[PDB]
């Protein structure tokens, strides 16, 4: 549903006037992502070491 | 639609698809939406542009 | 002093609302509600510290 939001504004910024622009100032799925990231990395680490 | 070729009206005839659940007419329909706010005119010359 | 609402109007081809207040200056202070008056069944009006 992030993706879905960053890709249903994307198609109205060519729409949007010279004097704006949009951030995102509070999101919470980059820390979902780096903790599955995080956790994939050492399971493959861990499967190579033993 | 070589007996229709008629003066009054601007009579069109067809065969539905072959599901009439699915659509009225077969091929491609697409929409052409005011994202900016512009006005109906605008709109309808580019229809005609179109 | 409660903001009434009253109907719609059309801006920019969207439907939007039309509200019905006194000026900020007419409500700042306790006294600034004495300066509002009521017309009477006879014509004429009277203050609302009466």
């Amino acid at each position: 549903t992030a993706k879905a939001i960053r890709q249903t504004i994307a198609n109205l910024e060519p729409f949007m006037p010279q004097g704006m622009k949009v951030v995102y100032p509070y999101d919470t799925t980059p820390v979902v992502s780096a903790s599955i990231h995080e956790v994939v990395k050492t399971l493959g680490e861990a499967i190579l070491l033993v | 639609m070589h007996f229709f070729s008629f003066k009054d009206a601007m009579v069109f005839a067809f065969a539905p698809p072959s599901v009439l659940e699915l659509g009225n007419a077969t091929g491609f329909d697409l929409f052409l939406q005011d994202q900016a706010g512009v006005g109906h005119e605008v709109l309808l010359q580019a229809r005609n542009k179109f | 002093w409660g903001s009434s609402y009253v109907n719609d109007f059309i801006d920019r081809g969207r439907v939007k609302r039309v509200y019905l207040q006194g000026r900020p200056d007419a409500r700042m202070n306790p006294d600034d509600l004495s300066k509002w008056y009521v017309r009477n069944d006879k014509g004429e009006m009277v203050p609302f510290n009466a």
